[PDB]
RNA sequence: AGUGGUAAAGGAUGUGGCGCCGCGAAGACAGCCAGGAGGUUGGCUUAGAAGCAGCCAUCCUUUAAAGAGUGCGUAAUAGC
């Protein structure tokens, strides 16, 4: 999952993950793929 | 073979429904009903946690001795915790005599972990406090 | 802050009520196997803080404060330190022997100990599971103080 | 004799007229009697409604081949569908409730134990014992039982057989035993499937006619986002024309079913929804066609 | 970062800077080891709570110091 915006991480321990200037985050459940880069 | 498990039954009752039950009747043990064989046992213990509790021989069998009340239960067992008959509390019957918690046990504090020389005054400080007794 | 006036200050305090302490590597009990060795301390002894399982640092360099000769005797590795002043050490030490040995492979190991006032030596702690009596130098004294008339008899 | 039952009754809806030449109930009866000679694990019984009937065939697939071979023939008829009685009768359904474990395989303890659970299947009793399996049964009702065999062979995967019948006549309790989930999307008039009609609403769950598609009142055509139940309408799909005048834009697509099975539809139902079949199609509207006639039934307490 | 070399709302374990908080060398945190303690065992629901099903409980002893048990869960329970 996407978006120009939002993600203020989620899945409970939902992580910020740092990778190309690209605001990602990273968790332990698909329901959480954030893209925002 | 051999291996038993554990279990916690009441302390009064006999009838095996549920409890004696898919438990023991299952993962290891013999026969079932273990109720009417309860009733002849748990008939003089079952009021303040009870543990003996479930298991399963080769007959199976059976009922017959015991262990007595969990720790709390069996501190401040001579209570009457009757609230409870409504959300957490917590109205009419709450109270069961500052004394009574050191008679109730008193005896009522043999079978526990290490030792113990008293489950009226700091045994029911706890538990007390489990039921609404704090 | 933070570690002194807290802990520190009863550390020194429980394990001062005398002169006959000890120390071993508890911990490799389960909960409920390991609340029967403790537990059941009150009766193989007497609350004897036979080391509530301490730690480090705090346990060893709380020598200094106290200055009990520095029990130095075992600080690496688990830190149980038997309390055998808080009770009543002496031939008690066979109950927490057996117990934490007769079960498992290696219950609870010993470590340091203080013979009153002197150091109990590592090797010289165990094969003492049953703190004489005092009876001991007194089996060698009397009975040898009047032995020359018995090889006199 | 081995179990389910599918009530059978008469198409006498308002679309005429109709499916071949038989949809009466005298065609209709001829055909069940005809059945009642080859058909050896077939059970028809006689309800109340002279346009009901109580096929009680073995698998919950069985029912479907009789029903599937219905229409090649030439006539429509609604699924299942025959209820029970509440009685008796002062009163709160006192039917029966008889309940039978389906081993287990311990792979499904827990997978079995819920839907019993959830719908006031009581365990009178778990006998288990040391193999690995163990019985289970659940003093069901009447009420509950229904499509029940179907989601439990998908549950225990055919390995589960559990029987039934009744222990004294209760009251239904007080609960409902479904009534299923997301509510059924019905129609508001017969007409036909309209474009800009099925655009709007489409997001509120799915669809099951197109367009012209022209269906009628009470007929569903596809599931409520949620529990509720709705009687939208549309052809219109409105509206024409022009000018002026242009050019942009815009051209809503849609999606189409979602459609069937029967065999994926039947089951689809819960209170009344007579899955109207025919020689060459397979409808499915509510006991009550009309809105305001649905309220009337219901019309709850006290 | 190529901002240089147009942009806001707003988003962020960016970069560097405060002027500040944790240091029990009674030697720290992420990494480690093991125990994860006995009354903890209904209150309803107990088909199950006997922390890891919903309407609150806010006590006790007891030591690694103590989970009125933050959490994977089903039939309680049992395991992390």
């Amino acid at each position: 999952m996407k978006v120009r915006a939002s993600v203020k991480r989620i899945c409970d321990k939902c992580k910020v993950i740092r990778r190309h200037g690209r605001v990602y985050v990273i968790c332990e459940n698909p329901k959480h793929k954030q893209r925002q880069g | 073979v051999v291996a038993v498990v554990k279990l916690q039954l009441p302390a009064g009752k006999a009838t095996p429904a549920p409890p004696v039950g898919p438990a023991l009747g299952q993962h290891g043990a013999n026969i079932m009903e273990f109720v009417k064989a309860f009733n002849a046992a748990t008939a003089n213990m079952g009021d303040a946690i009870v543990p003996v509790e479930i298991t399963i021989y080769a007959d199976r069998s059976f009922t017959f001795v015991t262990k007595t009340p969990p720790a709390s239960y069996l501190i401040r067992k001579a209570a009457g915790l009757e609230k409870g008959a409504h959300k957490p509390g917590r109205e009419k019957v709450g109270r069961i005599t500052w004394e009574q918690v050191l008679e109730i046990a008193k005896q009522k504090m043999p079978d526990l972990n290490t030792t113990d020389l008293e489950a009226a005054a700091r045994m029911i400080a706890g538990s007390a406090r489990s039921m609404g007794v704090e | 802050k933070r570690n002194v006036e807290l802990l520190a200050t009863l550390k020194e305090n429980l394990e001062r009520a005398q002169g006959s302490f000890f120390l071993v590597n508890y911990q490799g009990l389960p909960a409920k196997e390991t609340h029967a060795l403790r537990q059941a301390l009150k009766q193989n002894g007497a609350r004897l803080f036979v080391a509530k399982n301490t730690l480090i640092r705090l346990a060893l360099k709380e020598l200094g404060l106290p200055e009990l000769d520095g029990l130095q005797g075992p600080s690496a590795v688990v830190f149980y330190e038997d309390p055998v002043a808080a009770a009543k050490t002496l031939v008690q030490f066979a109950k927490s022997n057996p117990k934490g040995i007769p079960q498992v492979k290696s219950g609870l190991l010993q470590g340091q100990i203080l013979t009153a006032k002197d150091v109990e030596a590592l090797a010289e702690l165990p094969t003492m599971d049953e703190l004489r009596a005092e009876l001991v130098g007194v089996l060698q004294a009397p009975m040898a103080e009047l032995v020359g008339v018995l090889g006199g008899v | 004799e081995p179990t389910v039952s599918m009530f059978f009754c008469v198409n006498t809806s308002p679309f005429c007229g109709k499916e071949g030449k038989f949809v009466t109930s005298r065609q209709i009866l001829d055909r069940l009697n005809k059945e009642l000679v080859h058909n050896v694990a077939l059970r028809v019984e006689e309800t109340e409604d002279a346009d009901a009937f109580r096929v009680s065939g073995r698998g919950e697939l069985h029912l479907s081949v009789l029903i599937e071979n219905m229409r090649r023939e030439g006539f429509e008829l609604a699924v299942s569908r025959p209820k029970v009685i509440f009685r008796e009768i002062d009163g709160r359904k006192q039917e029966p409730y008889e309940n039978v474990t389906l081993d287990v395989e311990e792979q499904h303890q827990g997978s079995v134990m819920q839907a019993l659970g959830e719908r006031k299947g009581d365990l009178k009793n778990m006998n288990p014992d040391g193999k690995g399996r163990v019985r289970l049964d659940y003093v069901i009702p009447s009420r509950g039982l229904i499509g029940f065999r179907s989601e439990f062979m998908t549950m225990t995967s055919g390995t589960g057989l559990l029987y039934s019948t009744f222990s004294h006549y209760d009251d239904v309790r007080p609960g409902e035993v479904g009534q299923r989930q997301n509510g059924v999307l019905i129609s508001n008039g017969q007409g036909k499937a309209v474009a800009f009609a099925l655009f709007g609403l489409q997001d509120r769950g799915k669809l099951f006619l197109g367009h012209g598609a022209e269906v009628y009142e009470g007929q569903i055509i596809g599931i409520h986002s949620r529990s509720n139940d709705l009687t939208v309408n549309c052809l219109t799909g409105k509206k024409l024309t022009n000018m002026r005048a242009s050019g942009a834009d815009e051209a809503v697509v849609l999606v189409p079913p979602i459609r069937m099975t029967l065999e994926q539809a039947l089951e689809f139902i819960d209170d009344d929804e007579l899955v109207e079949v025919t020689p060459t199609s397979i409808r499915i509207r509510k006991r009550h066609l009309t809105e305001n006639d649905r309220r009337r039934a219901n019309r709850a307490p006290k």
